[PDB]
């Protein structure tokens, strides 16, 4: 006896590359994101215990109880979804673009290989210097390593887990693969995840991280949909009919917002009235698909016209460095911040360019190249510098204002 | 030709005429929809003048007033109203496709149209419907749907065939791509209309053609569909639309322009 509502929580699946983390989405909700993953993938599930039987076994993911034990309807706990972030070392910066729109996360430690492993090391620490602490470790593709392999590895990551800020950070083995022990997990995200409070008083502000022209070709200007905004929304709630506007909106050089009213809202396949934290929608406006496409405004944030939101070109952080710089092979110590100096800041799901302006001890003050539009003064920010070729994350901070 | 059921036309009715003579002091025009009865025109009735007061085109007008007593009429092209004008519009490239078919159908079988439009034609009007639309069922269907209506068996056939193949070796396409882009928050709406306003009532201007169709092709490149009967009508009708939508998108906030 299930409802149909939108994602309570968002759940990314971080970890080093190819150790499974799509798979293991896919283990999970069935639906899997269209190889390797280059952009965040998505994905939902209804999450349900079985009231009268045994746990793990007892987690279900469709209204059956039929399955172990018996037949009374699971009830339904709340429906969840993910943020399936890439992993290879060059995209470090969509993940922490994804990084943003999460509320918990999953690391996914492969049992099959060296477990501290360059991006095993950064998405760790990157979720631990972003907030993103309700974590859960997840060794995977054990069904293919030694009983004591993947229990000397069991040791490491319980080795690894320790001075830091993961105290118990269960690890739960699985074979996203084979589908085995993903009861486990859901016993386990459903314990350590805990879907958040929502105040829904606060001004009502989403981060998009996608956005598309919905019109197939061929489709006669009689019936073309105008274009799609996918993001996430980070507090209070939208609702269709609402005067939207996008920021920092369009560019001319400087940047004007993009004013719209919600056409529709959706969240998975499904069409809602309304939208609210967690989740992934898909929010529907008025305007030419063509603003909209490829991703034109990724990066960029909604919020109901009329809202008071600077948007800087300048930004003041207070900031922080790592000792070394996890992500590169090597572990080369972070060399301090020199004025002049290009750096990539990462802000919201927004990914940016900027030449250091002003240094000292913990403030650094960039000129962006693209504007940033800060919605609040705690803003969390995360900074790379292109160590070699490939940009590495040294360090992170918060906006002020 | 387009035989009528009736010798004069109904006073305050709507319909095609064409324009077959500018004097001094007025105009004949001629009723298609009726053997091509003339009727008058009178400046005072009328009203760039140049081109639709033209030698051949054909306008849509009022029947001002009619005389069975002398079985003359006049109309008027003022007295048409913007609904009328569209409506009874529509009616015109249906009416217009009856023709050809029968014109056809008829030369073929060394008969007249005359006789091709009270029997086939006039005789699917009773079944409720433009003749035309209840042929629409034959050709997809079954020449059932003829013969019901007591359409001589002589045509049944003849028309079937005919009617498919006809618009096949008949039809050609000329097409434009262009660029649509708008920053209006109900840009898709601006889109809808200035489109929706340019490739309006050239259905009569730019006259008469087969079809056309409008749509996205990529983001902001567009296309541009008209399939006619006549080739030469190509850039024609495509080139008045091409330009009446950058016309009225750049001055409707909507940016237009053609690649
Ligand atoms: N034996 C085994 N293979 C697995 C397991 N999970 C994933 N694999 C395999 O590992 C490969 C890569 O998996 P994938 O899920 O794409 O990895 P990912 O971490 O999401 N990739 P990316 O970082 O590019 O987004 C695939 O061939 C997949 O079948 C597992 O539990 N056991
Ligand atoms: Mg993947
Ligand atoms: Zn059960």
């Amino acid at each position: 006896a299930w409802p149909k509502v939108q994602p309570e929580v968002n759940i990314g699946v971080v970890g080093h590359v190819d150790h499974g983390k799509t798979t293991l989405v896919q283990a999970i909700t069935g639906i899997w994101t269209s190889g390797m993953t280059i952009k965040l993938g998505y994905a939902e599930t209804n999450i349900g215990v079985c009231e009268s039987c045994k746990k793990p076994e007892a987690y279900v993911t469709e209204p059956s109880c039929k399955s172990c034990g018996s037949d009374d309807e699971p009830k339904f706990l709340r429906r969840i979804s993910f943020i399936d972030a890439p992993g290879h070392e060059v995209l470090m910066a969509t993940m922490l673009s994804g990084a943003a729109l999460m509320d918990g996360a999953i690391l996914v430690v492969a049992a099959n290989e060296p477990f501290p492993q360059p991006q095993t090391r950064e998405h760790f620490v990157a979720l631990g210097i972003i907030g993103v602490k309700n974590l859960i470790i997840v060794q995977n593709k054990v069904d293919v390593v030694s009983k004591e392999e993947a229990l000397s590895q069991y040791r490491q990551i319980k080795q690894f887990t320790k001075g830091t800020w993961a105290e118990n950070v269960p690890i739960i083995p699985v074979s996203a693969l084979h589908k085995i022990n993903i009861d486990s997990l859901i016993e386990g995200i459903e314990e350590y995840i805990k879907t958040p409070y929502r105040d829904l008083s606060q001004k009502p502000v989403m981060l998009v991280i996608r956005s598309f022209d919905v019109n197939k070709p061929g489709t006669q200007f009689n019936e073309l949909k105008g274009g799609v905004i996918g993001g996430s929304i980070i507090q209070g709630l939208f609702k269709v009919d609402q005067e939207i506007k996008v920021l920092p909106g369009l560019r001319v050089v400087s940047y004007e917002p993009i004013f719209t009213k919600i056409s529709s809202i959706r969240f998975g396949d499904e069409e809602f009235k309304e939208a609210k934290p967690g989740g992934l929608v898909a929010i529907g406006t008025y305007l030419d698909p063509s603003l909209t496409k490829a991703d034109n405004l990724l990066g960029s944030i909604i919020t109901l016209a009329d809202a008071e939101v600077p948007v800087l070109w300048n930004i003041r952080i207070k900031y922080n460095l790592l000792e070394r710089v996890v992500g590169a092979k090597e572990m080369l110590k972070v060399d301090p911040i020199r004025a002049k100096e290009t750096l990539m800041l990462s802000v919201g799901s927004s990914t940016t360019l900027g030449i250091v302006t002003s240094v000292k001890k913990d403030e650094i003050e960039v000129e962006l190249r693209r504007p940033v539009a800060v919605w609040s003064n705690n803003i969390r920010t995360v900074i790379s510098r292109q160590i070699a070729g490939r940009w590495r994350m040294i360090g992170w901070g918060l906006v002020e204002i | 030709m387009i035989y009528s059921r009736s010798k004069l036309p109904s006073e305050g009715e709507i319909l095609i005429a064409t324009v077959k003579q500018v004097f001094d002091y007025g105009s004949y025009v001629s009723l298609d929809e009726y053997g091509g009865l003339q009727a008058f025109l009178p400046w005072s009735e009328v009203s760039n003048i140049r081109d639709v007061l033209k030698e051949n085109r054909k306008v849509i007008v009022k029947v001002i007033r009619v005389d069975r007593r002398k079985g003359t009429v006049d109309v008027s092209l003022k007295k048409v109203t913007d609904d009328e004008r569209r409506k009874k519009n529509l009616q015109w490239k249906k009416i217009q496709r009856l023709d050809k078919i029968l014109e056809l159908v008829s030369q073929k079988l060394k008969l007249s149209e005359k006789d091709a439009w009270e029997q086939v034609a006039w005789k699917l009007e009773a079944k409720y419907g433009d003749p035309i639309t209840a042929i629409e069922k034959a050709v997809k269907e079954g020449e059932k749907i003829l013969i019901d209506a007591g359409v001589p068996e002589i045509w049944v056939k003849p028309l079937l065939e005919e009617a498919s193949k006809h618009a096949e070796e008949r039809k050609v396409k000329m097409s434009g791509l262009i660029t649509v882009r708008t920053n209006e928050p109900l840009g898709v709406e601006k889109i809808k209309e200035v489109i929706s306003k340019a490739l309006e009532n050239i259905e009569q201007d730019y006259e008469s053609l087969l079809n056309i169709k409008i749509y996205t092709i990529g983001a902001p490149r567009y296309r541009v569909d008209v399939v006619g009967t006549n080739p030469k009508e190509a850039s024609e009708a495509l080139n008045q639309i091409i330009s009446n939508l950058i016309k009225i998108g750049k001055e409707e906030n909507v940016d237009i322009s053609v690649v």
